[PDB]
């Protein structure tokens, strides 16, 4: 609906709705790692050496 | 692989002193409990010394007729155990090796230290001598 004759100070760099969505995407991406395996078995030695290719 | 790295070998007098060492190798002496043992030429085994680990408070343990004259230190730097040997006689002419015994014990889980896979390793070093 333009304002038309309205002058806004507007500001990045102060923006809230960085910090929102930063807070909101950073909790979605653990949310979705909640019902996941944890690969905690496997943290054990591992012999290592060269691909044969 | 475990090595006892052995040197200081030389030629030597009774009226004089001698030390022997040993530096680990894949092996460290954090938990080393480490021994020497000699062996004259046409003579069997006999112990001289034990020290044990430094964590389990550095006690030392040494056999009569040798004690005094040859002691037992550890470095706990650069993994060297050493034999200080000082007024030796005449019956000091012996072939002497460093050894440890390796206990390792590789766990099936975290949660339990009911199956596991354990190995032991009887480590030596070389051989070195006392002469007369
Ligand atoms: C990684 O190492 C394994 C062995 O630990 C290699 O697998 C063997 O490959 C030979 C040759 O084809 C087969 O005869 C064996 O039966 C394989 N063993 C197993 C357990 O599969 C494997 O090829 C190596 N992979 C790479 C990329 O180097």
């Amino acid at each position: 609906i333009h304002l038309e004759n309205v002058t806004e100070e507007f500001n990045m760099w102060k923006n809230n709705m960085v910090e929102q969505m930063h807070e909101d995407i950073i909790s979605l991406w653990d949310q979705s790692l909640k019902p996941c395996v944890k690969l905690t078995p496997l943290c054990v030695t591992l012999q290592c050496t060269n691909v044969t290719n | 692989e475990v090595q006892l790295v052995e040197s200081g070998g030389d030629l030597v007098k009774p009226g004089g002193s001698l030390r022997l060492s040993c530096a680990a190798s894949g092996f460290t002496f954090s938990d080393a409990w480490m021994s020497w043992v000699r062996q004259a030429p046409g003579k069997g085994l006999e112990w001289v010394g034990r020290i044990k680990s430094n964590i389990d408070g550095g006690t030392t343990d040494y056999v009569a007729p040798v004690k005094g004259r040859f002691t037992i230190s550890r470095d706990d730097s650069k993994n060297t155990l050493y034999l200080q040997m000082n007024s030796l006689k005449t019956e000091d002419t012996a072939v002497y090796y460093c050894t440890t015994g390796v206990e390792t014990y590789d766990f099936w889980s975290g949660y339990d230290d009911h199956y596991y896979d354990y190995y032991f390793r009887d480590v030596w070093g070389k051989g070195t001598t006392v002469t007369v």
